[PDB]
């Protein structure tokens, strides 16, 4: 196509990809090395494909470790509310902290991954099973984890677009291909095969004319008074998504649908044991029916603690501007409350069910059922996507300066 | 009040960092394994000029 | 009662919502599946170039 092949002619814009293809390269040449005091060669439960590299972490503890900080902001910590409204330098103390908190997380995290993968294979895949190693192993996982996030701030410096983003943009796709082999592997099945892959495709373009979509609230400026009659084409709005949370809640569902399973594990064997497991199984529909509540709900909070309409009522009247016939005080704050309830049920509505079309994929397609093809990853990968060619574009943008002479 | 849900929630997220104290029960319905791949980066949160009149 | 008005609110809500037209739309999916598709083809060849080179190094 034409803007490809303008990214390839440029100089700057090719010479910037070909360094995020180089360093992805160094990531899946990181996924290919096995962590030292394990066996691995017992090829294998369910989704446990590599999954013991060195990189067997992933991205994870940051996520985590930024999801907490950002948490924390909202009057918890007050020395980190107080980072928050410091300005630049506060973020970066904020940032500085949030890299101590996943080096932290990474070594906690690889503490307990590397107990629980002990504990799965029936006891042999860590050879010589003490602490010495789980030591050695964790800190193996965390320098996995501090070179990913190294090389995330490698390829959003002199690479295209965000660091992370791309990191576990390159996790989903790179495990597309093994799916396609157990696929194929595995298989009137082409034509269900056919009519689940014009599903992905319709699932996809609801994703991106869901996610591309804003309302834009229009807002007037007391400060600078519009003495020109202008076009009217760019005016200043403030522009709400629809689903301003992202796909935070479903880690907040999952992470309140899988802890009384790893407790009810914890206390032992029973009937009530019994009864956790089978009733916060999210494939079966008195599970699935818990999994969607709790999606709802948390992203009612997390886009109230996203967009925060009291706090943006306040930025507002506290710099000029406001809504046009709207008082700026607590009135705007009601009225972005609205707008903020309605736009959250339909987003809410449509992650949720995002979130639950792979449990209806495998219910009808009979795919091996660790593939998960339609899934959250798909939202992450549409929007690490359609941002990574927005940059491209701004950056092609540019240089299209023409003058009137031409 | 919402400082008690922030922390129900924080304390939650904790908790699934160390939600791997048990793995062995070998696939059934588990989604750890499954959610090491569903994350984004969380979104951050959010004088008088003059002018020279030529006299 | 409230729940049909509010329901009723939402259907006024979407309609101010600015949505992509067709154009952008096919535009953008265009996009990201080519992205996915070359992403994929990019780390299965890596995959297995790397995979053979490991089996050749021992």
């Amino acid at each position: 196509f034409r803007t490809i092949s303008n990214f390839m002619r440029v100089s700057d814009i090719r010479n910037k990809i070909i360094f995020t293809l180089l360093m992805l390269i160094v990531f899946r040449i990181g996924t290919f090395i096995p962590v030292p005091s394990v066996n691995t060669d017992v090829l294998f439960c369910g989704g446990a494909l590599q999954n013991f590299s060195i990189f067997a972490m992933g991205v994870m503890p940051y996520i985590t470790a930024s999801i907490i900080v950002q948490l924390l902001q909202m009057d918890v910590v007050p020395k980190f509310a107080e980072w928050s409204k410091q300005g630049e330098m506060g973020r970066r103390k904020l940032a500085q902290f949030t890299r101590y908190f996943t080096i932290v997380l990474g070594f906690i995290q690889a503490l307990g991954m590397s107990y629980g993968f002990n504990n799965l294979a029936g006891g042999m895949l860590i050879q010589n099973p003490g602490i010495g190693t789980y030591l050695l192993i964790a800190v193996v996982l965390t320098a996995g984890t501090a070179f990913l996030m190294w090389l995330g701030e490698q390829i959003t410096a002199k690479g295209v677009g965000n660091g992370i983003s791309i990191i576990i943009f390159a996790g989903i796709v790179s495990g597309i291909p093994t799916i396609l082999n157990q696929i194929y592997a595995q298989t009137l099945n082409i034509v269900r095969l056919l009519l689940v892959a014009l599903a992905v495709v319709a699932v996809i373009v609801g994703v991106i004319y869901i996610q591309q979509a804003f309302r834009k609230i229009p807002i007037q400026y007391a400060k600078r008074l519009e003495g020109r009659n202008p076009v009217g084409g760019h005016s200043t709005h403030l522009p709400l998504k629809v689903n301003p949370a992202g796909v935070i809640p479903v880690i907040f569902a999952v992470s309140f649908l899988i802890a009384p399973p790893t407790i009810a594990s914890f206390f032992g064997t029973n009937d009530v044991t019994l009864w956790i497991r089978r009733t916060f199984d999210y494939t079966h529909p008195v599970g699935m029916t818990i999994y969607v509540v709790l999606i709802i709900a948390f992203t009612y909070f997390y886009a109230f603690v996203q967009v925060n309409p009291e706090q943006m009522a306040d930025n507002l009247k506290k710099q000029g501007g406001y809504i046009p016939g709207i008082r700026p005080g607590k009135n705007t704050q009601e009225y972005v409350t609205r707008i903020l309830y309605r736009l959250t049920l339909v987003g809410s509505l449509f992650l949720a069910f995002i979130a639950v079309l792979p449990v209806f994929f495998v219910n009808f397609a009979n795919l091996p059922p660790s593939a998960q093809i339609g899934g959250t990853s798909l939202l992450i990968v549409v929007g690490v996507a359609l941002e990574t060619m927005k940059q491209l574009e701004s950056q092609l943008v540019k240089r299209h300066y023409r003058g009137f002479i031409k | 009040a919402k400082k008690t849900i922030l922390f129900l929630l924080t304390v939650l997220t904790t908790v699934l960092v160390s939600g791997w104290v048990v793995l062995g029960a070998g696939c059934s319905g588990v989604v750890i394994l499954k959610t090491l791949h569903m994350f984004e980066v969380p979104f951050l949160l959010v004088d008088s000029p003059h002018s020279y009149h030529s006299g | 009662q409230r729940v049909t008005n509010f329901f009723k609110e939402v259907v006024r809500e979407l309609k101010k919502v600015s949505w992509p037209n067709r154009k952008e739309l096919v535009n953008y999916t265009a996009v990201v599946l080519a992205t996915v598709a070359f992403f994929t083809v990019f780390f299965a060849v890596i995959d297995l170039g790397i995979s053979q080179l490991i089996r050749l190094v021992f």
